């Protein structure tokens, strides 16, 4: 027949194929209407701000406000330490700087050992 | 280059479109024509016919415009708002 | 821009070229090697004996 | 160094005793031609210091550091006399007594001979700095972004100071040229293990290190552009001359001791230049550029060879330059659109030209565009690293495409778009900011063309 | 002028040009218009040029350094005299890295001016260049940033004492 | 789905773009006029076959498996007009629609020499600062409790008014600059 | 000596000067665009005549005319290097971008800030030339980044499109990929042989030079549009169409080619480094010609053409003939220029409709476009005695009597047939069939300035691969000696390809429908390589760099470890401190308990 | 601005996220909040995950490049899903065949080069014969030690 569309995290569900979209149930005709209410009144409220001929300047947007604030300062006072942060903390935060150390360590230990037994090709290497 | 277009050939290119439609007769084709109510034709007809002028003027009008342009001079008056006419 | 286009021969570095200009012209004249490997005097080093 | 001291106490009662009209013009005009006079450093030689007494020395490391201080503030006292325009007389004479006691102090503490006395004077630094960002400061938090950043320095460089007092006991002096001939090595002991530490720790807290960076994102923000300048161009690189300086006392321990540190950058780098992809503060954006770029400079100098040194001042004055000058771009546009969001402005290209065109000029000396100071300084530290290990070159490479992908980036948000539909009070660009960011950009092109004299005391 | 020791160069060996055809070459007429338009007056303001220069003529002399006693021949500790000899020999590392430059341009000059020969042609450039790096790198390699002579003597101690072992493990 | 004026597609609105998208897509596949116009009839006879219908569930998943066999034969590069978002010209000279407040910040040397295009400005401002007070108190009675419930704005009312919020509309750039 | 040196200065400085002119200008410019086009065609002729003193006598040079720097032990200086490919590469380019400006004055007559675009573009001409007459590894770093760096200024362009920003931030990720792969060669240079200067590399010839040839082919393969970071250039193509046909077509994307073609010494002793060339450059030609065989976009095919003719040239790197792939890329710049110029003709003569779905019935209306066209796509294909017959077909005489890679040269054939088969497909739809395009019909190309631009280029295509091929100096040993049946193979190919190419094309002329199969998909997707990678390299870094880097790290547990803790010990331990009820009694009970435990617990009395 | 209009903690019960709906003016039902993980993404409501892209361009935006409206409560994380980066949009293709045909072709070429590179392909001629004992002089060999002479013959 027909190769089923599979959504992934970086593959949407295309909008008609939504089963949810062919629902002609009441609660979500009042939903629809509630959330056209709410943008309308939005919309109204930015077109009246906008339009004035006395205003000169930035017409402020409380969202993008709360966006950059919920971003940048408001991560810490909302931070509990459990389980989940601390391994990801663990996993993320010390596990690359032991690793490259180690193998640094690695390539270093041996580049000294060759050197210092006279079997590494350094002879034009004067700049340093 | 681009040469500009007015409003009268507007609706003179838009009607020779429409004078060619095998559904549609050239006589009682007006430019205060309802497509359903004054001449009697299809819903499919109408969003063929708007596609029709699609592809005529290049561009794509979007269905939610597309639904509204019911009459000959309403559609004039989306292709002279949407290009600039009378500069 | 004119007095740091015009510093009188910065670091001394221009007259170390003109010095390699002679020490070369030395060297190339009475048959010594080009630059010895050891930078001192060797006569003059006493090596911790073991 | 008493011929350019006695300028600057000079310059104190000059602007104490102007007119309300007249102290900004008085003091411009004096303080550029004391950056006039500020050439007469470069007398000197590829192997001595230009010493003038016992307190006060300036080798070629030293001298290009105090070139960009007094060329510096006259920019600050541009950039920062029109969002002052509204503050009282004597408050306003009070924030140019700072901005001078500041220039002095720097100047003071970049030609101290002995060690103690750069300590000492490298604390004093502190005071004008702390007291701008909590007075002239804009937003609620800067009383904690203060704090932050006098505690970290405290706390770093008291322990430099029982390790300084230590080391004089123990020889005898702490005169660099002394301890240039006086030097002494340093044995693998957990004693020199704890010496090492205490005197880096003050350094790596103010370049400022990965881990110990957080005083940067707070106090690069909240702070006024004459204070982000000083704090972005200036102590970054105080820090830097410091470690420089001590460097020399503490080996061969540290070729075994750096390890972590080094690689405490070395992977630090990376992420916080990935910060920058994701941050929606413009200002946070350049403050963990400049984390970055310090972040090069640690591992530049903390290898210890000398085309690294030389990568290292080269990057130093690159950076502070192209950090003022982004400072200056990202206040511009703050005080035109009045919020510090990067997503708000869009498409000042079709309304300022002349900006757009700074800012393209400005992101492109900040991706290190040969022939600039900063692609000769990152590419001297890559050669070094290089020479240093192989596979470093990865964890610098992959950085090469990071900074790009966020500095064109603050490129085109703000500049390249469909502009803002309700913003219409942009302006045209005023001559004040057209002269002072032509001030930041034209000598840097300038001294792309002679690069020599920048390059470190062992070119 | 330079001198002809220090940056010696080969005679030039230009061949003669033979004409085989009957359609004249334009280059010889491109060079003749350009000496005619371009040699002469660029030739005529040279010589006002050198004219006023042979006006006022005037003096500028190569400083030299005498020879003081090196950091071997200095008390530990002791700085007014061992820092004369460490003066000294930052002044004769400089000069010594203007002697390598020498020897680099000298082979760079060799491989360009002998072309598709320079495997055949530039032994001698070669050779000379190798020795001068080796000796080089057993004399200043692996310093450091903070290199001083006390450094450098204790590197030539140290090799010296390798070498001293060589010779005993070979015997 | 998200209309500015109705809250929800309606069947015949779903048709009838399921019918335009797959005409645009058989266009797209079908370069040929004659083929194009010969399977376009065969389109329209297939969506005239099920044009009569009585069952509402019926027409639901109808319209549910033709929308997945017009997924399923799409072109995966479809035809685009230049005009239209995703084109190769969309939004281009969008880069030159500088908008008409930056007059306002014009030098008076450069204001001098467009003396009567200026006056015309200062007459059409005076126009909309003398227009404002009467659209908002137009706005304000007709609007009911709890906001406008659609996007849709009331016309002008009463002789001599404006339609409210006109400004930004009637002197928005022009699309050839 | 005098006049090669003055000549070729003054040719780079004639071209420097008007970035001068404009900077140092307070009115208004009268036809500056004729201005920087006479500056243009005079400095072509300037480095015309010591191209032809080479031809006659064979002299190359080097000029350290400006001591920069001598740093430490190193010395940079301003060093040009007139070599053969220098010589015989800048009039190419010169007249090419002379083509570009006549182009460029008809096209973009209706944008008011023509002035910045002219200047933008000789800007880029300095810094290409800055590259290709680089000495040392320095200059060719800086002619580098200035090229990628208004690369990506001239497609972004129009910025308020932002598909045009998102295609110019792609192309500078892919150009860092090239640097970081340059600056690894160019570090271990510099480490292992102490110079940058090319004369002192090849005089060395290092022994193990895998990891500086790896480099190498990593910038190659990152600037030259190689397989794995191909798709800039074709995603590229929302520039102006100037900027197409001069950039992304003949100049620009030959950098990295004309880079391994500067360092043939070092590759001509490593059987490896010519093994990883000829792979990717096989690789790269295949893949980019099935991506451009189902293709919509009349721009976008002649781009991924311009790539698979680069990873063939890749491929004739790889079989140690390097001045095969100079030549190939001299005879290349002509008809590619000459395909994309005449595509924006048509595309401006057609109300910028680039689908060639709405197409045809233009062999008759443009009758001088069609013949250019004709004549660029025969170029393309391998057409006897043309310019490509010249180089391409030449290399196809070395590809198969060699020590090669069999899969190598079977997919270069199917390349060659694939090129043949969207050429003629180009042809097909675009000049034959019938009309498509809207009702409005404005064709028309009766302008001076376009008509004398293709006349130039269409005499170049048809001479100037003769010429070149005829002049040049004998580098190598050709094959002459060789079986019939490779003889005729690249024409048999050619031949086969286009008639396959034709039966497709009237299979899909019948009226008949098919539902698309999974190679269709495939081919029409581009390989499916721009469709994952760009949705899933950029998002699994930028969750990291939100996720793991900032919200967590940098905001969180940094935050926690250093101050929070000592401020929340330190607040703690003083709360406890100052909690006293304040009675005496306490406070002398706690006297006690001191002197009893400072007398026995501690023995301070002693 | 004032307190009560910014981003608290997490609401726990029907009132408190009746309220931060209000704040955030959508649905009570609408808003989802991110889980307790104590992460700190506060009580900001969780979007369903969809680039700008996926919205219709032609409806009339208050911000027509971002698609945005005024006071729209955006996405956590916006700036990830601008249009001049990550997109969602639905491909013609399912992804997980897209990648295992993309990743089999390159496999499969690979191999392909890879057994190539062991059956190379040649002429059958001999060697090119060089003068001069293989050009030992030329070749950067010491003129003083004379190697080993190798003579080529004829045929």
């Amino acid at each position: 027949s027909f190769p089923k569309y599979e959504p992934s995290r970086l593959a949407s569900l295309p909008t008609t194929l939504d089963p949810a979209e062919y629902d002609i149930s009441s609660e979500t005709r009042k939903a629809q209407a509630e959330r056209l209410a709410i943008r309308s009144r939005l919309k109204r409220e930015y077109q009246l701000q906008y339009n004035d001929p006395s205003r000169r300047g930035v017409v402020e947007d409380p969202a993008l406000i709360r966006w950059t604030c919920a971003r940048s300062a408001n991560v810490y006072p909302n931070f509990r330490p459990n389980t989940k942060t601390s391994l990801l903390g663990a996993l993320f935060g010390i596990g690359p700087l032991i690793f490259w150390y180690y193998v640094f360590k690695t390539d270093r230990d041996r580049k000294e050992k060759l050197i210092q037994e006279g079997k590494l090709d350094r002879t034009f290497n004067i700049s340093y | 280059d681009a040469p500009p277009l007015t409003l009268e050939g507007i609706k003179d290119r838009v009607l020779y479109v429409l004078k060619l439609y095998d559904k549609i007769d050239p006589e009682k084709l007006s430019v205060n024509s309802h497509f359903m109510k004054d001449l009697g034709l299809d819903s499919l007809d109408q969003v063929e016919i708007i596609m029709a002028m699609e592809d005529e003027f290049g561009f794509e009008i979007p269905d939610i415009d597309a639904e509204k342009l019911m009459c000959p001079q309403e559609i004039v008056d989306y292709i002279a708002d949407k290009k600039d006419v009378y500069e | 821009s004119t007095f740091v286009a015009y510093l009188p021969d910065y670091r001394m570095q221009e007259w170390a070229r003109r010095e390699a200009e002679r020490l070369v012209k030395y060297r190339e004249a009475h048959g010594l090697p080009l630059m010895e490997s050891n930078c001192f005097d060797p006569s003059k080093i006493q090596l911790p004996e073991d | 160094m008493l011929k350019y001291i006695i300028p600057t106490m000079m310059l104190m009662p000059l602007t104490w005793l102007s007119k309300n009209s007249m102290i900004w013009i008085n003091t411009t005009l004096h303080s550029l031609l004391i950056s006039l006079t500020s050439l007469l450093l470069l007398n000197q030689f590829g192997d001595n210091s230009l010493n003038f007494s016992l307190t006060f020395f300036s080798d070629s490391l030293s001298t290009p550091l105090l070139i960009l201080t007094m060329w510096l503030l006259p920019l600050m006292l541009m950039a920062s006399q029109h969002h002052l325009s509204k503050e009282n007389l004597a408050r306003k004479k009070l924030f140019i007594s700072m901005l001078i006691l500041l220039q002095l102090f720097l100047i003071m503490t970049f030609t101290a001979t002995e060690l103690i006395f750069f300590y000492i004077m490298f604390e004093a630094t502190l005071v004008p700095t702390l007291i701008i960002i909590t007075r002239w400061g804009n937003q609620t938090e800067r009383l904690n972004a203060g704090l932050y950043f006098l505690f970290y320095t405290l706390a770093g460089s008291l322990p430099l100071l029982v390790a300084l007092i230590y080391i004089q006991n123990t020889m005898g002096s702490l005169n660099f040229l002394i301890l240039q001939y006086w030097v002494q090595p340093m044995p693998n002991s957990w004693s020199n293990t704890f010496m090492w530490l205490a005197c880096m720790m003050a350094f790596m807290v103010k370049m400022p290190l990965y881990g110990l960076h957080l005083w940067l994102p707070k106090a690069h923000v909240e702070a006024p552009i004459a204070g982000s300048m000083v704090l972005a161009a200036i102590l970054l690189k105080l820090g830097g001359y410091g470690m420089m300086r001590i460097t020399l006392l503490l080996n061969p321990i540290t070729d075994f001791m750096a390890y972590p540190f080094i690689m405490l950058s070395l992977w630090g780098m990376i992420m916080t230049s990935s910060i920058c992809l994701r941050q929606t503060d413009l200002k946070s954006l350049i403050a963990y550029s400049s984390v970055s770029h310090m972040a090069l400079v640690i591992v530049a100098i903390l290898i210890q060879t000398p085309w690294s040194y030389m990568g290292a001042t080269a990057l130093m004055i690159a950076h502070g330059l192209t950090s003022s000058m982004l400072f200056c771009l990202a206040n511009s546009n703050y005080e035109r659109v009045h919020s510090r969001t990067m997503i708000l402005a869009r498409g000042l290209q079709t309304l300022l030209p002349l900006m757009a065109a700074w800012w393209l000029l400005a992101s492109l000396t900040n991706l290190a565009l040969p022939p600039s100071i900063n692609l000769i300084g990152e590419l001297f530290v890559v050669m070094s690293t290089f020479s240093w290990s192989n596979i470093t070159i990865i964890l610098m490479g992959l950085n090469m495409v990071i900074t790009a992908l966020y500095s064109l980036y603050m490129l085109i948000t703000t500049q390249r778009g469909k502009h803002t539909h309700h913003i219409n009070n942009i302006l045209p660009s005023f001559t004040r900011e057209n002269a002072l960011m032509s001030l930041h950009m034209l000598p840097l092109l300038l001294l792309s063309l002679n690069p020599k004299i920048i390059l470190g005391p062992l070119y | 002028s330079w001198d002809k020791d220090v940056y010696p160069e080969p005679p030039r060996r230009t061949p003669a040009p033979s004409p085989q055809t009957s359609l004249p070459n334009p280059i010889t007429y491109l060079t003749k218009a350009f000496d005619l338009l371009v040699d002469r007056p660029v030739t005529l303001v040279r010589e006002f040029i050198e004219r006023q220069h042979a006006k006022n003529k005037y003096y500028y002399y190569h400083r030299e350094f005498r020879r003081v006693p090196d950091i071997t021949e200095c008390h530990e500790k002791d700085v007014l005299c061992m820092f004369e000899a460490e003066m000294q020999w930052k002044r004769d590392y400089k000069v010594d890295q203007e002697i390598v430059n020498i020897i680099q341009e000298r082979l760079k000059a060799c491989q360009q001016r002998e072309g598709e020969s320079h495997r055949q042609n530039c032994a001698k450039e070669l050779q000379q260049f190798t020795q001068v790096v080796k000796a080089y790198q057993d004399r200043y390699h692996d310093l450091g940033a903070h290199y001083s002579a006390r450094k450098c003597l204790a590197k030539q101690k140290q090799r010296m004492l390798a070498e001293r072992k060589a010779t005993k493990e070979a015997a | 789905a998200f209309l500015p004026s109705a809250a929800y597609l309606t069947h015949q609105q779903k048709v009838l773009q399921l019918y335009k998208r797959a005409l645009r897509h058989l266009e797209s596949r079908c370069v040929h006029r004659d083929k194009y116009r010969y399977f376009a009839c065969l389109l329209r006879a297939r969506f005239d076959e099920h044009k009569n219908e009585k069952d509402m569930v019926k027409a639901t998943q109808l319209l549910r498996e033709a929308e997945k066999e017009f997924w399923h034969g799409q072109h995966p590069q479809p035809y685009i007009f230049p005009e239209s978002p995703g084109g190769t010209s969309y939004e281009r000279y969008e880069c030159y629609k500088v908008p008409e407040w930056c007059l306002d910040d014009w030098h008076p040397s450069e204001k001098a020499m467009y003396p009567d295009y200026f006056a015309k400005r200062e007459q059409w401002k005076k126009l909309r600062r003398e227009s404002w007070e009467r659209e908002v108190k137009q706005l304000q009675e007709e609007t009911p409790v709890g906001g406008p419930r659609t996007e849709a704005l009331p016309p002008a009312r009463k002789q001599g008014d404006l339609p409210p919020l006109w400004w930004h509309i009637v002197t928005r750039p022009r699309e050839r600059p | 000596m005098n006049l090669f040196s003055s000549l070729t200065l003054v040719t780079l400085i004639l071209l420097t000067m008007p970035i001068a002119a404009i900077n140092f200008n307070t009115h208004k410019f009268t036809n500056y665009p004729l201005y920087v086009k006479t500056t243009i065609s005079c400095a072509f002729i300037t480095s015309m005549i010591p191209t032809m003193m080479f031809i006659h006598t064979g002299q190359e040079m080097i000029i350290s005319n400006w001591h920069w720097l001598t740093i430490q032990t190193l010395k940079l200086s301003l060093s040009f290097k007139m070599d053969f490919f220098s010589m015989m590469f800048v009039p190419v380019a010169l007249f090419v971008t002379w083509s570009i400006m006549e182009f460029s004055m008809w096209y973009m007559h209706s944008d008011p800030n023509i002035n910045q675009f002219f200047k933008y573009l000789l800007l880029f001409l300095i810094t290409m030339l800055i590259l290709v007459t680089a000495n040392n590894l320095f200059q060719l770093f800086i002619g580098w980044e200035g090229v990628g760096i208004m690369s990506f200024l001239l497609i972004g362009w129009w910025y308020g499109r932002t598909d045009a920003n998102t295609a110019a931030l792609q192309a500078i990720l892919y150009n860092r990929i090239g640097d970081i792969g340059f600056i690894l060669a160019m570090a271990w240079f510099l480490i292992n042989l102490n110079t940058w200067d090319l004369q002192q590399i090849f005089m060395l010839n290092p022994n193990d030079s895998n990891l500086p040839l790896m480099g190498l082919i990593l910038a190659a393969t990152g600037k030259s549009a190689q397989f794995g970071l191909h798709p800039w250039l074709p995603s590229a193509m929302e520039g102006p169409t100037p900027v197409s046909a001069l950039l992304h077509s003949s100049t620009m994307v030959v950098a990295g080619i004309f880079l391994l073609i500067r360092f043939y010494p070092l590759t001509e002793n490593n059987k490896f480094g010519q093994s990883i060339m000829l792979c990717l450059g096989a690789m790269t030609t295949l893949f980019t010609a099935m991506c451009a065989l189902t293709q919509n976009d009349i721009k976008k095919i002649i781009a991924f053409s311009t790539s698979s003719q680069l990873g063939l040239m890749m491929v004739t790197i790889g079989i140690n003939q390097p001045h095969l792939a100079f030549l190939h890329i001299c005879t290349h710049a002509f008809f590619k220029a000459m395909l994309f110029m005449c595509s924006g003709s048509i595309i401006h003569s057609l109300n910028d409709e680039q689908d060639i779905r709405k197409m045809g019935g233009l062999f008759k209306a443009m009758p001088f476009t069609t013949t250019a066209l004709i004549i660029g796509s025969l170029a393309l294909t391998g057409m006897p005695f043309l310019t490509g017959f010249y180089s391409k077909d030449l290399i196809i005489e070395s590809a198969n009597t060699s020590y090669t890679n069999a899969w190598a040269l079977l997919m270069t054939l199917v390349a060659t047939s694939f090129t043949a088969i969207y050429s003629t497909r180009i042809i097909f739809f675009a000049l034959l069939g019938q009309p498509r395009f809207p009702t409005l019909i404005n064709i028309n190309e009766n302008n001076p300035f376009l008509i004398n631009s293709i006349k130039r280029l269409l005499i170049g295509s048809l001479f100037a691969g003769f010429i070149i091929s005829n002049n040049i100096p004998p580098m190598t040993i050709p094959q002459m000696t060789m079986p019939h049946y490779l003889k005729m193979t690249a024409l048999t190919v050619t031949i086969l390809g286009f008639i396959l190419a034709l039966e497709i094309s009237n299979t899909t002329h019948y009226l008949k429908f098919n539902y698309p199969s999974n190679t269709f998909k495939f081919s029409n997707l581009l390989g499916y390589y721009p469709t994952i990678m760009h949705r899933l390299t950029p998002y699994m870094n930028l969750t990291m760099s939100q996720k793991s880097a900032s919200s967590l790290l940098d905001l969180i547990w940094l935050e926690t470890i250093l101050p929070k803790t000592i401020s929340l010990a330190q607040m703690k331990m003083s709360t406890t401190i100052t909690s006293q009820k304040g009675l005496i009694k306490l406070y002398f009970l706690s006297f006690l308990i001191t002197i009893l435990i400072s007398t026995t617990l501690l023995n301070f009395h002693e | 601005i004032t307190k009560d209009m910014l981003p608290g903690p997490y609401p726990k019960t029907p009132e408190e996220r009746a309220a931060a709906a209000k704040k955030y003016n959508m649905r009570v039902e609408d808003y989802e909040p991110y889980p307790d993980d104590g992460m700190g993404y506060g009580d900001y409501p969780k979007l369903p995950d969809r680039s700008q892209q996926e919205r219709d361009p032609w409806y009339d935006w208050d911000h027509p490049d971002l698609r945005l409206n005024w006071g729209e409560p955006m996405h956590w994380d916006l700036d990830m899903y601008i249009r001049n980066r990550v997109d969602t949009s639905p491909t013609p293709v399912n992804w997980n065949l897209m990648c295992k045909h993309l990743f089999g072709f390159v496999a499969f070429m690979l191999f392909m080069f890879w057994v190539g590179e062991t059956y190379p392909t040649y002429q059958p001629v001999g060697p090119k014969q060089y003068p001069y004992n293989n050009l030992y002089l030329e070749r950067g060999g010491d003129p003083n030690k004379e190697p080993e002479p190798v003579v080529h013959y004829e045929i």
